């Protein structure tokens, strides 16, 4: 009769959620991180709730028959090892006893168990990990390729350091070496760039540099960043690749390799981004994609006074005036939002007490509908609607602050809101914004759930070490802003490495509490989290988304502009001519001859391109010209030539708007797009995306207009802090404590200056720079420590006052950022399907030609077996023809292969000469066994070897690498060259490449990737036209500026190679922030209003920053645009080629 | 306390070299002139200690009268090892052996203490 | 930033001239402590003398005639890091012609490191009557007109071409 009642109480939901609410205290517990003595009673309630739920279960199931139903369940096993966990812990126990207090995080867990639906839930995520399968083995074999490519190139070049040239006490490099350890030291003897934890990296090329005078460049000591960031040994060029495939402060390691290599692998770095950051991103979402599109549909198709009060309310509503007070209303609301948004910090106190006055009418207009509303809608019929029951809370929340904090003043702006059922997109994103605690409230709740166990988790590994000595990570000797000592923090960094923000804070944990615990840590942070942010950005998108002789004349023209010939030479002349503004930078006084030949050059182009325009004319007719896009482009840049050519020829013409227009230059390049097809259509393309671009992009500035007026609330004026300019330190705000006080220490001495942040929450244009900062990720930090700093209006900001104003960018990441991009990309691919479905279903980035050669390559999918061979009469022939063909002779090959991949891998820097000397031989054999199969394979099949492709690969890399050692022996018999030798044996990773062969799974993404090729093609050509207009800018504009913070001498706009390389850089929103930084400066001392400069004419350091906003927002968005073109690419041929 | 990882009782035969073996473990990197190492004897429990061995800016031996010439230095620090040797061991060397190491920047100090009783 | 110009050769008779002189760090963030020495032997004789030296903020002439009263200074201002020592000539006469060597005696500073650096730019500069136009700007000018001349020739061609045969074509029908 027990095991009735037994289960009798088990299937309950009052069991159930007395479960579910246990085990809710259970991790609001674990959170305490120093939980006081009186907790042990605590925990143990906690563990006996839980035994007792358990032998509950055991009892209902098992009745000695050995708990065999019971542990059936797999979800039963968590339960089973936490109180084995719990009651060991209990009894005698290890002296890990945080290690294992840390395994008591599964109790939350638990809670996908007791909570409905969340089993189904994970159970979709495994399911979908099981299809990311294979593409997670081709990133591995990709980032192990591309990190022995960089293992080969960059070997010990982090390891640069600019050493001392007059050392004395008859000391040498390795005497110093030996007895110096501490930083100062090192300081005083290696360069060591004021304000870095590292020591300078130097070059021995011409172009990376740059040793300061009295410092050679030699490779001693550790690489930079404690030493985690090298390509020393392959496991350091795995973490690299990694770090440059997610991307997560990948322009840090650009600049560093770049400064320590040269500037020339900028083509590696190039590659590496584009195809494997790029490439296996878009592949890995689209597969996740694939997968839950795929479950989606399986799963939906497996499924299916009183008479005076009476004449009152008669009149009340009838003078509503269906048709228009509710326009009224709108109108009101925008209004009212318009003016909220015109507050910014200094203020007077008439455009003050305007403000106050506004709101409180505003407020008072809304108070007034609300209670006409209630007396005509009846009261239960008025709740009846939730717009009326979310607009009242809106109405009391907004009069609480009449007569009786500033986030309660910020919620006036929810009212905005109420445009959405006239404003379809406004509509989508809040369908968008349901759907997220709705139909998926599930898959919010798993992440949610994943954050907090990964959070506690890292608190309770992690934080005991951080306060154990930060003082390995700190030279203050206290937290650093990103520790996992609280759990606030350690969730903030969870958070931000759900965000692309994981390797700086894994540097600081690793070095306080071990490498391996600490990769684990974070790569299963990284996996987890990022597939189910991903599974849960998909869900939400795809849920949402499902005589008469002049006429003669103008024959002849019209001949002659048509003409093949002189289209090529009217693009040649566009080319030259583009190009000709490549080499107008700050170097330009010097080599004065070609300064003159392009100054004369200028005045051929533009009498050319005049002429072309004229014959245009004659030939079209204005009619016909001016109603073209192209002819209008080509006419108006022409005409700006010209006005240039005739204002310079004049004379008297130098004068402000006449050298501001010569900058429009820049724009010749843009000739080019109506000539080259493949930039036409991936034009045509974007001009056609660009209307449903702008409703969305409306919608999100209303939304960041919320954001950005309660940014100015909270954040106006705050962000003033007193730094002392020498070091760059915030004074301790125990002295000093406010503007007044400061500006008495500034008379007092003089290096304090009470400076802004220059992107700030000030109005709500600089709050929107701040919030694209944060949304792009990238500045966002700088932004954040001051936000958490900010104490009041002229108050000194104190470390971390606010601390909570990290919920504020929280809340703004998730929603803006998350939400409003999955607007953009969710309508962008609905407006590209639309595009592709309009045009007849052909793709929309390829031309006639490549869309020619895109049939004749999927052609190349075929599932034909060939015929295999025919055998040979011969006997041994024969014999050796089986032993070629049989299939463990094939997999022997690719053993061979992978142990070569292994012995590659084993290579490292700063091995033994025996090490070298024993790796060059095993190198040397794998060599002559892969040129003596290749030979006997030929000598089999002598006629028909060469008819397979991946046969000519093989035949082509055992040539290649034949001549790698054959050069390497010249090389040493005949040539002294480092460079060329490492970029020679490169070469033998041809030999790994051949894995791809055998493979399917890889070939087939591989297949995908050359597919998308043409397309990929031509919105590079569009890209690096948009990079050189971009380009010539920057280097007319930002050259000269100062080099404050992302510009430095070895990358910057002073000329085309700094400025592009920047400008790649960019391209994927990269450092951005810190480029930006150096432009927006000016108003002393920022910067130097006439300054030298020494070789040039141009004065001042000092940028724009009206042109330097425009120019990095809107390469910022062109970019993103492009990019999003390209992932459109990529995730359609994956379709595609998946398919078949 | 901090980690010292030493033996609580050793027993060495009269004659022979008994090597003290004490293991101290902090985070950081030992700094040679931040890193300081002191070794004392006492007869009994109760007694009075001698400073025997110290480690400061290089391990000076205080060379005391009681062990004559026979302690030795037997440890890289940089390990976290600071074992010290007597060779020799004679039956007056009965009684307690302390380590203690105080290490910059751990402000903490570690404490070994090793009973060293002798045979017959 | 600073960008290392050569001189002009050419100074011409009772004009000015400026004698460029840039000699920038390889590091620009750097703080040196730089000053400079000019010598100059006139156009047949072989010797080196010196004519200027400039200083903290101070230019002190020597007492050669040839440039008495009739150099000033013109490179950077208030600096003590001076990173272009130029120096101006009012009046250049005839015997402003020979070899001008610019000593660059430069003083960088480091953590615990003073480095001494000296660059010696040299500078031959030949006094003439009238200013000669560039050969590279005169051959680029006149190819520039033969470049539109040639190219309208070849446009017309063309459309004569092109005209004779339209007009073959409508003669047809
Ligand atoms: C981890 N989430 C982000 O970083 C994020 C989310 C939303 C918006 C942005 N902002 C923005 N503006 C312009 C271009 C651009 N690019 C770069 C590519 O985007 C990313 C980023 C990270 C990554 F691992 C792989 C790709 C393709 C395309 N991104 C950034
Ligand atoms: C700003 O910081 C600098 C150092 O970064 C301070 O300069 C120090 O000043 C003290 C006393 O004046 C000297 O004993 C130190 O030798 C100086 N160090 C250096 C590196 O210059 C400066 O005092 C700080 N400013 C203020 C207002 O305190
Ligand atoms: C800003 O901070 C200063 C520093 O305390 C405040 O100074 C007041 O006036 C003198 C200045 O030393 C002190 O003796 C007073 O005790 C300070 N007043 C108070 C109430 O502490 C100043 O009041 C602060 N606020 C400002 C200037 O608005
Ligand atoms: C190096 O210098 C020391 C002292 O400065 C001197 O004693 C020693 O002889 C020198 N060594 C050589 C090889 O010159
Ligand atoms: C410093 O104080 C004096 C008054 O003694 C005042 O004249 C001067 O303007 C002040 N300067 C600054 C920079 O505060
Ligand atoms: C220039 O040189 C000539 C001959 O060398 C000399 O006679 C004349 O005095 C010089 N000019 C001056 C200003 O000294
Ligand atoms: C050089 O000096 C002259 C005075 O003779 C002055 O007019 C000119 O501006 C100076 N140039 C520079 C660059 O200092
Ligand atoms: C140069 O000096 C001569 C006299 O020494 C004088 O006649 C002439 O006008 C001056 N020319 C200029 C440009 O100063
Ligand atoms: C070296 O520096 C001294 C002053 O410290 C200076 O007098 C001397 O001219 C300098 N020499 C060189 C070659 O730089």
């Amino acid at each position: 009769p027990l095991r009735r009642i037994s289960i009798k109480i088990l299937v309950h939901s009052l069991f159930s959620m007395l479960i579910m609410c246990t085990i809710l205290t259970n991790c609001i517990f674990m959170t305490m991180n120093n939980p006081p003595d009186w907790t042990k009673n605590v925990e143990y309630t906690f563990t006996g709730i839980y035994t007792f739920e358990s032998l509950v279960k055991i009892l209902a199931r098992g009745f000695c028959v050995g708990e065999f139903t019971f542990l059936r369940d797999p979800w039963n096993w968590l339960d089973f090892v936490v109180i084995v966990f719990a009651y060991l812990t209990e009894f005698v126990n290890l002296g890990n006893v945080s290690a294992l207090r840390t395994f008591r995080v599964l109790r939350a867990l638990k809670t996908i168990s007791v909570i409905p639906g969340l089993k189904t839930i994970v159970g979709a995520l495994i399911q979908s990990v099981k299809k990311l399968s294979d593409v997670m083995i081709l990133t591995v074999f990709c980032l192990s390729v591309f990190a022995l490519i960089g293992l080969q190139l960059f070997m010990g070049n982090l390891k640069h350091k600019c050493f001392r040239n007059s050392l004395e006490n008859n000391e040498t490099l390795e005497s110093i070496m030996n007895t110096l350890e501490s930083e100062e030291d090192f300081r005083k003897y290696f360069y060591y760039l004021e304000g870095s934890k590292d020591a300078l990296l130097c070059g021995f090329s011409t172009d990376s540099g740059q040793c300061p005078e009295g410092y050679t460049c030699v490779k001693i000591g550790r690489n930079p960043d404690y030493g985690y960031t090298s390509f020393d040994t392959f496991s350091w060029a795995f973490l690299a690749l990694f770090r440059l495939m997610t991307q997560d402060y990948w322009e840090n390691l650009y600049q560093q390799t770049l400064r320590a290599a040269g500037k020339t692998y900028m083509i590696f770095f190039v590659v590496v981004i584009f195809l494997g950051s790029f490439y296996l991103i878009n592949l890995i979402l689209a597969v996740v994609a694939m997968a839950y599109e795929e479950q989606n549909q399986a799963n939906i198709e497996e499924a299916k006074c009183s008479p005076y009060w009476i004449k009152f309310k008669k009149c009340i509503y009838f003078i509503v005036m269906d048709p228009f007070v509710d326009l009224a209303i709108t109108i009101c609301i925008v209004l009212n939002t318009l003016f909220m948004a015109m507050e910014h910090h200094p203020m007077t106190e008439e455009f003050k007490n305007v403000l106050a006055i506004g709101n409180l009418v505003f407020t008072g207009i809304f108070a007034a509908e609300m209670v006409l509303k209630l007396i005509a809608m009846d009261p239960y019929e008025y709740f009846q609607v939730g717009w009326n029951i979310f607009d009242s809370l809106i109405v009391t929340l907004s009069l609480v602050e009449l007569f009786l904090l500033s986030v309660l003043r910020s919620f006036r702006l929810l009212r905005v809101f109420k445009l959405a059922k006239s404003w379809p997109t406004l509509n989508m994103l809040i369908k968008i914004i349901g759907n997220s605690v709705g139909a998926l409230g599930n898959l919010t709740l798993v992440l949610a759930i994943i954050v907090f166990i990964f959070a506690v988790v890292g608190m309770q590994l992690f934080g005991k070490s951080y306060k154990e000595c930060v003082c390995k990570i700190n030279d203050d000797c206290t937290l650093p802003r990103w520790h996992m000592n609280d759990f606030f923090h350690s969730f903030l960094i969870v958070f931000r490495v759900l965000c692309g923000e994981w390797i700086e804070t894994m540097w600081d944990c690793m070095e306080v509490a071990g490498q391996a615990m600490c990769l684990i840590v974070y790569m299963m942070v990284m996996v987890i989290g990022n597939l189910v942010v991903l599974n849960l950005f998909l869900a939400l998108l795809l849920s949402s988304f499902s005589g008469k002789i002049w006429w003669n004349i103008r024959k002849t023209c019209y001949k002659i502009v048509e003409h093949s010939w002189f289209e090529s030479f009217i693009v040649l002349m566009i080319l030259l001519s583009s190009g000709a503004l490549a080499f107008e930078d700050i170097y330009i006084e010097r080599k004065k001859t070609i300064k003159i030949i392009l100054e004369y050059a200028d005045k051929i182009f533009t009498y050319i391109f005049i002429l072309e325009m004229l014959l245009k004319w004659i030939a079209y007719g204005y009619k016909t010209y001016f109603t073209n896009a192209w002819c209008w482009l080509d006419f108006l840049i022409v005409d700006v030539s010209l006005v240039t050519l005739v204002a310079n020829t004049l004379g008297y013409s130098d004068l402000g708007p006449i050298k501001s227009l010569r900058t429009l230059r820049a724009l010749r390049p843009l000739r080019a797009l109506s000539r080259f097809e493949g930039m036409r259509v991936v034009v045509n393309a974007l001009i056609g995306a660009i209307p449903s671009i702008m409703n969305v992009l409306l919608v999100c500035l209303i939304f960041w207009l919320i954001f950005s007026i309660m940014g100015v609330n909270l954040f106006a004026g705050k962000f003033y802090e007193c730094i002392n300019t020498t070091d760059g330190s915030r004074f301790p705000a125990s002295q000093v404590p406010n503007r007044s006080e400061c500006f008495a220490l500034m008379n007092v001495s003089q290096n304090v200056r009470w400076k802004n942040l220059k992107v700030n929450f000030d109005n709500v244009g600089l709050g929107y720079l701040s919030l694209l900062q944060v949304a792009t990720f990238k500045g966002w930090t700088i932004i954040m420590y001051a936000a958490v700093d900010s104490v009041n209006v002229d108050k000194q900001p104190k470390y971390e006052y606010s601390l909570y104003m990290y919920i504020y960018f929280v809340v703004f990441i998730i929603f803006g950022s998350f939400f409003t991009l999955n607007l953009f990309i969710g309508v962008i691919i609905d407006n590209f399907n639309q595009q592709k479905k309009k045009l007849g279903g052909q793709d929309i980035f390829m031309t006639e030609e490549q869309k020619k050669y895109y049939n004749a390559m999927k052609k190349l999918g075929s599932k034909k077996p060939q015929k295999p061979i025919p055998r040979p009469g011969n006997k041994i022939q024969g014999c050796i023809f089986d032993l070629v063909t049989n299939q463990a002779f094939d997999i022997s090959i690719m053993v061979l292969i992978c142990l070569n991949m292994v012995t590659m891998m084993v290579e490292k820097e700063g091995q033994s000469q025996h090490m070298t000397e024993v790796l060059y031989w095993i190198n040397v054999v794998f060599i002559i066994l892969f040129t003596g199969e290749c030979v006997l394979k030929l000598i089999s099949l002598r006629h028909y070897y060469f008819t397979v492709g991946w046969n000519i690969f093989d035949f082509v890399v055992v040539i290649i690498s034949i001549v790698g050692m054959f050069l390497a022996d010249l090389i040493e018999t005949y040539f002294v060259s480092p460079t060329l030798f490492r970029v020679i044996r490169l070469a033998r990773i041809g030999r790994i490449l051949r894995l791809v062969k055998g493979a399917k799974g890889i070939r087939t993404l591989l297949f995908a990737l050359m597919m998308s090729l043409p397309a990929l093609f031509n919105i590079g050509l569009l890209l690096f036209l948009v990079m050189f207009i971009y380009a010539i800018f920057g280097m007319s504009n930002f050259a000269y500026v100062k080099k404050e913070d992302g510009i430095n001498d070895m990358f910057n706009f002073e000329t085309f190679g700094n400025s592009m390389i920047c400008l790649f850089q960019i391209t994927t929103s990269a450092g951005w922030d810190g480029l930006l930084a150096p432009i927006l400066n000016s108003k002393p001392p920022d910067c130097d209003p006439k300054k030298v400069h020494p070789g040039s004419s141009v004065e001042g350091d000092c940028g724009n920053p009206s042109v330097g906003i425009f120019y990095f927002v809107s390469y910022i968005i062109i970019s993103f645009l492009v990019v999003v073109n390209m992932y459109i690419a990529v995730i359609l041929e994956n379709f595609s080629v998946a398919t078949e | 306390s901090m980690e010292v990882t030493v033996p609580a009782t050793l027993n060495v035969l009269n004659g022979s070299d008994a090597r003290l073996p004490c293991t101290f473990n902090s985070c950081y990197t030992v700094n040679h002139k931040q890193f300081s190492l002191n070794w004392t004897y006492q007869e009994c429990n109760n007694c009075s200690e001698e400073m025997f061995l110290q480690f400061r800016m290089k391990i000076i031996n205080l060379k005391l009268e009681r062990f004559q010439d026979r302690v030795e230095f037997s440890g890289n620090p940089s390990k976290y090892d600071v074992s010290v040797m007597l060779r020799n061991v004679q039956p007056e060397d009965e009684g307690i052996y302390n380590c203690y190491i105080m290490n910059p920047p751990d402000r903490h100090r570690g404490h070994g203490k090793i009973h060293l009783q002798v045979l017959m | 930033g600073c960008v290392e110009v050569d001189s002009e050769t050419e100074a011409v008779y009772g004009m000015t001239f400026k004698i460029l002189c840039i000699s920038c760090k390889r590091r620009s963030e750097t703080n040196a402590e730089t000053f400079t020495e000019w010598t100059f032997r006139q156009k047949g004789t072989e010797e080196f003398v010196k004519i200027l030296r400039y200083e903290n903020e101070v230019l002190q002439l020597e007492e050669d005639e040839r440039f008495e009263g009739r150099v000033v200074w013109n490179g950077s201002r208030g600096t003590k890091d001076l990173q272009d020592l130029s120096i101006f000539i009012t009046n250049v006469t005839y015997n402003h012609s020979g070899d001008y060597e610019c000593h660059v005696y430069r003083l960088l500073f480091f953590e615990n490191y003073e480095h001494n650096t000296s660059v010696v730019k040299k500078i031959h500069i030949e006094v003439v009557d009238k200013a000669n136009r560039d050969m590279a700007s005169i051959v680029s000018e006149i190819m520039m007109y033969v470049l539109i001349v040639v190219l309208t020739i070849w446009l017309v061609a063309e459309m004569i071409y092109c005209y004779k045969k339209i007009a073959a074509a409508t003669e047809t029908a």
